[PDB]
């Protein structure tokens, strides 16, 4: 719309500033989170007087391998969309790679999860609305995935900006990165933790599992993560309880959470929902509720 | 045992080598010194296991553990290794290794996993990275801050199943110096394309995936395979242990 | 615990026998040296526990690798096997070629290993070329410390007289001889035939070894590091950490 | 004069010599261990069976860290005692090297050597003390006459006795590569050196004559008389150079036997007696002409080893 397209020029203006990164060129503010394979800090660009969020990825990789990933994120140059996170730049130096991207000081909602013990079903809504137009953008634009949505890859700001961060762009760093540690929780589709035969499907029962946890306020599947593995390939799906949530939204997420994803909606079917057209018509001071 | 610690004024760091964090130091010559400051009441016993186990080992193919520091934190004082570690030859650097050397290379590991297992401790960290070919000849297995007394790519099934009576044993190190096995005969990583992390977890916990041994080199001898297939077994009670993997290993060196 | 069942090593060929016992190379978890003492009926055996107790104490690069003990059915030591040969037999037996970078490299790796038995408070009390062992044709390893021959044994050592004849300075002494060996290509008094004669004059100061023999490419700061770890006087010995500093400075000035 | 042997000697000297024709070459897979019959400050002794000949020998073995070239110049050294054959002389088979080891191969001696004599007899008798200088006196000349050679350690365990009442020398320095290769060596316990060579001169017989001299006190009293109580190799090196010399005790043993040991351990070189004074002096021109039965005294009175 005309904000959107207002707040989308004026980062373009400022993203033109930029140019090239290098590490002697930031001062760290604070540290935002880790994860599994990264580290993310808040930091200052003198250069250009712009606040970022610099994540940092460990990675001991062959040279050539390491020149492929750099430019395999170029990509993200062209993913200027109201729904995901800008992209500053990304360099290698002795053996950890750099990835500037947009700041979000309301963090991931992950953390706001956590603040707010739960989040309503209102906002949700407005979330639900963001992450199926941000695949649909990265979808037909960009023709790749997101391969990894969940609460911790699912951003906000002061300014109600609900954006989208940490899909597959660069599909070496995908293989690069599958060398990690054990992880914690579990967010795959079973037909993905199962075999090799996926779509963008799997994308939706992300989301979904996303949906019904900050719905509770609480992991929705239960154990360590094989048993939580194995809970999603064998055992149904989680849903909303009965009483509390309404139909529409309980609706929402059991077709998001169908285990096969022939059966399970797609992002033209949700657009046209009612959950999601409802809450498109709703008025939601967001922006408020964040901060 | 506290004869081992070092004061802080003997010890001097000079280059920061990587992430804790390991910096080339001077005590008594060049030294290498982990910074693992007011230690929570876990990690306080945690130190007291990796200096515990490492007071332990008096072994060529382990890395010397020379001292501990308290001061201004916990810290371990180790030799300094000279060279690269085998995931840099291997992964990296791309080192022209002739066969015997692998094979030499995979003795000597499994002659310091042999020494660990022998005093009851179960390294349940193996992996590439961990081994260092000090002056490119001798194997220095190293990282023991989670060995224990009595990645994903080096785990086996039952440690990421995290459900079997004692996961971790003798036989999970034997996985783990599978995959090691894995790396020198074929020169990559397992799994060197599949982009799920879940995915190999879940696969590998189940038994649906398994190091693709099409890619082990032409130069291989049989014995070498088979060897390899058998440290890489999905049920860890026929994982051979690193007496029978040395004289399986000494067995094939004796006749080329 | 380091003591081992003698079970579980295999002794293979015999590799020769010194003054406190025989080395043979054995098998337990690898290729090992394990050295057999002399005498077979344990008397009253605390000090083979004790002496083991020291060399518990030792975790360094230049010192040769204590590895366990076997109280049965004598007592035995297993060190490390060294692959190689003896700094001895580089330079008297096999007159390997080394560049004077090189022996003031092993004159500097001797130092750092002896600086570390001295912090430990290990007296060696029988340092020689025989029991430096250049492993792998690179890294100096001391053996056969805190457990001699007269080439490296100082005045007073000879003497036995003054008050704890065995020091830090007597240590000095033998690394001097070394340091000697290295510059000189040769041992101490090479044609004093008469081994009494040799011990008389040394014990008295009327002998020392010939510094005019010292190679013309050996730096001077060397020639009088050497010079003073040779000096009569024990007192006016310097100590492994001037020594070690005094190499590791000079070295940096190449 | 003294260089002449009597028709016993000659008799035993050519069976020795014809026992050695049918030997030839050495190896050490034709030697079997019977008893080890000692070891000293760098080689150990074997009484060996040579199979191919039926020969016992004694088989010392010297380990020396040397360069192949001393350690083939040694071996060709040794090849001079193959014409030192004397009644006063332990004769030799061949010397080779195996395992870093100098093999010595030389006549077995059943009776050992006269320190192990004197451990069993406590004291060695005067008259057998005779004869025992006699031999010494002629063994030195013969190695002096006959090869320009000193012995430079002359002492108890290297004077050998047998069976048939023989006295003869070994370990004397006929290898000039040996003597310096083993003077590297570890610190000693005793020494029956010369005050003179304890101080730098260049080697005499005389210094081997006040090592006799020092030996027949220790065998005659049945105790090293040179230091107090117990001492250090130095300090029994610092007595001989600068205390005066041991003498005999004056009540049993004959002013002849006192005389001769003096003029032997006299500190000065040059008025201590040469081989010829103390040939034709009263307690050796005595003891050749009395009749002792050596063999007996060996044999009944002592024992063999
Ligand atoms: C459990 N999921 S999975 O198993 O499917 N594996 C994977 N999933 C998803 C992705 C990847 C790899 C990857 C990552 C992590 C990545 C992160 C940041 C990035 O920058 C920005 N991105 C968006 C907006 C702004 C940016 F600055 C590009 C990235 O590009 C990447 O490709 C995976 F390995
Ligand atoms: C304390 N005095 S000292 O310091 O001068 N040292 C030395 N003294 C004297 C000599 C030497 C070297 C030597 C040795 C030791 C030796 C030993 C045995 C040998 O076999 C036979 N011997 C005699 C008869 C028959 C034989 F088969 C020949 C030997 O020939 C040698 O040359 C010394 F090193
Ligand atoms: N750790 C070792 N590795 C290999 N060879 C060894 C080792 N220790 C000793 N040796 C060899 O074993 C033999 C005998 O050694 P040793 O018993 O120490 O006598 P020595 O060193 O010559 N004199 P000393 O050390 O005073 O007893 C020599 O040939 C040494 O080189
Ligand atoms: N040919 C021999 N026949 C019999 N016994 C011998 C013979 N040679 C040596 N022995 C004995 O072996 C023992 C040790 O010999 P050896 O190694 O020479 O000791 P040592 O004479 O005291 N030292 P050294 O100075 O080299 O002569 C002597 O004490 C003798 O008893
Ligand atoms: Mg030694
Ligand atoms: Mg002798």
């Amino acid at each position: 719309d005309e904000q959107q397209r207002k707040r989308l020029e004026a980062f373009l203006t400022q993203k033109q500033k930029v140019g090239e990164l290098k590490d002697d060129d930031f001062e760290k503010i604070s540290e935002l989170g880790a994860g599994n394979g990264g580290v993310v800090f808040k930091v200052s660009h003198k250069p250009s007087g712009l606040v970022m969020a610099r994540k940092l990825i460990h990675l001991e990789i062959k040279p050539a391998i390491r020149n492929q990933i750099i430019r395999e994120l170029q990509v993200l140059h062209e993913c200027n969309s109201p729904y995901i996170v800008g992209f500053y730049g990304a360099f290698y130096s002795d053996g950890e790679i750099s990835i500037c991207m947009e700041h979000m000081d309301g963090g991931s909602l992950d953390q706001v999860l956590k603040k707010a013990g739960r989040i309503p079903e209102q906002i949700l809504g407005k979330v639900s609305i963001a992450v199926i137009k941000g695949l649909t953008y990265l979808r037909e634009k960009h023709k790749i995935m997101h391969r990894d949505v969940k609460p911790s890859n699912i951003l906000v700001n002061s300014r109600g900006e609900i954006k989208l961060c940490d899909f597959g762009v660069s599909g070496q760093l995908i293989d690069a990165m599958a060398n990690a540690f054990v992880g914690t929780r579990s967010y795959m589709s079973p037909e993905r933790l199962q075999g090799t035969h996926y779509s963008v499907q799997s994308d939706i029962w992300s989301m979904g599992l996303s949906l019904v946890e900050m719905a509770v306020g609480r992991y929705p599947i239960g154990m360590a993560i094989f048993e939580l593995l194995d809970y999603i390939v064998n055992e149904p799906p989680p849903k909303l309880p009965s009483g509390v949530f309404s139909l529409e939204f309980q609706d929402f997420v059991n077709k998001c959470l169908i285990k096969n994803p022939a059966e399970r909606a797609d992002l033209k079917q949700l657009m046209v929902h009612a959950f999601i057209k409802r809450s498109d018509a709703e008025e939601v001071d967001f922006a408020g509720w964040l901060c | 045992g506290d004869d081992w610690e070092v004061p802080p004024s003997e010890v001097q760091l000079l280059k920061r080598i990587g992430t804790g964090t390991v910096f080339r130091g001077r005590w008594h010559g060049d030294v290498a010194v982990k910074v693992l400051s007011q230690p929570t009441a876990e990690q306080a016993q945690a130190f007291k296991n990796e200096m515990q186990v490492l007071r332990k080992t008096r072994h060529v193919n382990i890395l010397l553990f020379m001292g501990f520091m308290t001061r201004p934190g916990f810290a371990i004082i180790t030799q300094w290794c000279e060279g690269s570690s085998l995931y840099h030859h291997l992964h990296v650097a791309d080192t022209r290794f002739d066969m015997v050397q692998l094979i030499d290379v995979a003795r000597q590991t499994a002659q310091g996993m042999d020494y660990l297992h022998a005093k009851n401790i179960i390294h349940r960290d193996l992996k590439s990275n961990n081994i260092f070919l000090h002056e490119g000849l001798t194997v220095k297995i190293g990282d023991f801050g989670l060995a224990t007394v009595k990645s994903v790519l080096w785990m086996a099934a039952e440690v990421i199943r995290m459900q079997d009576p004692n996961p971790y044993s003798f036989q999970s190190d034997v996985y783990a110096y599978g995959v090691v096995l894995y790396e020198l005969m074929t020169g990559s990583l397992p799994y060197s394309h599949i982009g799920c992390r879940d995915q190999i977890i879940f696969m590998v916990g189940r038994g649906y995936l398994s190091p693709d041994l099409s890619k082990i080199s032409s130069n291989c001898p049989k014995a070498m395979r088979r060897l390899l297939s058998d440290c890489l077994k999905f049920q860890r009670e026929e994982r051979p242990l690193f007496p029978q993997i040395l004289a399986t290993i000494e067995l094939l060196q004796r006749s080329l």
